[PDB]
């Protein structure tokens, strides 16, 4: 068995150089047949193979990216590296390093994958969300969490005590900033007589907002 | 580039059902060394992909025998018998023969459910937001099935596409429904030049659109 | 071009 673990910058701006590192354990990359590929998942969707490095330093690249990609290794540090020059927003993705052995190894396939590392290409600055209350048998309330960067934000209701009947939607990019929303449904008789509060945390800006939903 | 076309892209099943995913390549994926490097990967929610099947039909160690793969040339199939919750996720076929290595688009294996009409709720901009000079109108379309849905915004009867932002949840873990959020964003000044704001949802559960509306002056 | 497998 094997373990791989990617690390990267998290965020960088277009035209800059992305440097990814992969730390591996449980096998020796210098062993005959061993190699490692880099894969990415652009946005939340699809998978794209980028490059591969073999135990003997032989290297193969996605031909359309060849001019921007460099893969290398340092077995003495149990690390593999990928560099991508001149990144642009289309390079925003989760990046995975994966073991893919070939013969003499019997299993020629991507048998062990790292947990992946998120990369965002953007020139946005760190920005706390604005949080707006959404007020009108069961009644539906919500909160609009608008204009933050970067991801993620978390959302709970009544500090987590209100967990049923909640829908929290995935963030979307709106003007180089993220926006998300969350709805919750409670028995009509309980609101507004009992308070309902959406708790929004944005760790990157060290901010929390606890927005009470009030009538009107 | 070897195009890998998966069919279907979404596959709703009941627990216990068999599920079948087809993969068709734009060219023969056999390698000049005689081997056919076609693999299948599963990406569960919140996880990285993991290997299921290599060289067409070989199960990777630890993969239950209810998974099987077959095919040759350009046509391949993954079959999953006795579907259970742990099998739900995105399935990709992949070819490792020709550079660049390529994946299928991914087939989402999901749960089947009785149809349910969306519960629709519309919200005017909050007074707090109006203070800042912006105005978002939010429409939530919640707990519906199947997943396919269309939302239209009308302002004073006029259709509006710019300023609209839509987001969709993954299938709900407790009731297998889907939900959608649609937000229409304007400047305050623009918002105040119109009265009626409407979101209209079309979903297979009714020939009649579900319409929610409010008037600004209320 | 084929991926190297030996």
């Amino acid at each position: 068995q094997a373990t791989l673990k990617e690390s990267g910058p998290g965020i960088l701006q277009s035209s800059q150089t992305l440097s990814l590192t992969c730390s591996f354990s449980g096998f020796s990359l210098s062993t005959s047949g061993m190699g490692v590929s880099w894969i990415r998942q652009p946005s939340g969707k699809g998978l794209e193979w980028l490059a591969h490095i073999y135990w003997d330093d032989d290297k193969r690249y996605n031909p359309s990216l060849k001019s921007r990609l460099t893969i290398s290794k340092d077995t003495s540090r149990k690390q593999v590296f990928l560099k991508i020059t001149s990144v642009d927003p289309a390079d925003t993705a989760t990046y995975y390093c994966v073991r893919r052995p070939i013969t003499p190894v019997l299993v020629d396939a991507m048998d062990y994958w790292g947990q992946g590392t998120s990369v965002t290409v953007s020139s946005a600055k760190t920005t706390p969300p604005s949080v707006y209350p959404l007020a009108p048998s069961m009644v539906t309330l919500g909160c609009l969490v608008k204009g933050y960067f970067p991801e993620p934000v978390t959302v709970t209701w009544n500090s987590g005590s209100l967990s049923s009947g909640v829908h929290t939607f995935p963030a979307v990019l709106q003007s180089d900033l993220y926006t998300l929303s969350s709805s919750v449904t409670v028995p009509s008789s309980t609101w507004p007589s009992e308070t309902v509060t959406c708790n929004v945390a944005h760790p990157a800006s060290s901010t929390k907002v606890d927005k009470k939903i009030v009538p009107r | 580039d070897v195009l890998m076309t998966q069919t279907p892209l979404s596959l709703p099943v009941s627990l216990g059902d068999q599920a079948s995913i087809s993969c068709r390549s734009s060219q023969n994926i056999i390698h000049s060394n005689g081997n056919t490097y076609l693999e299948w990967y599963l990406q569960k929610p919140g996880q990285s992909p993991k290997l299921l099947i290599y060289k067409v039909s070989n199960r990777f160690s630890g993969v239950p025998d209810r998974f099987s793969g077959s095919g040759s040339g350009t046509d391949f199939t993954l079959k999953i018998k006795k579907v259970e919750a742990e099998d739900l996720g995105i399935y990709y076929c992949f070819q490792g023969s020709h550079v660049p290595l390529t994946f299928g688009a991914g087939t989402k294996l999901e749960l089947e459910r009785a149809d349910a009409a969306p519960t629709v709720s519309i919200f005017p901009p909050s007074s707090e937001q109006l203070t800042s000079g912006g105005a978002s109108v939010v429409c939530f379309l919640n707990n519906f099935y199947p997943k396919d849905i269309n939302v239209k915004w009308k302002i004073d009867g006029s259709e509006r596409q710019n300023g609209v932002l839509n987001s969709w949840t993954d299938q709900d873990s407790k009731d297998s429904t889907y939900s959608m959020s649609s937000t229409l964003t304007l400047t305050k000044d623009e918002y105040e030049r119109h009265n009626s704001y409407t979101c209209e949802a079309t979903h297979k559960t009714s020939t009649s659109p579900i319409v929610k509306s409010f008037n600004r002056n209320e | 071009a084929e991926f190297r497998h030996d």
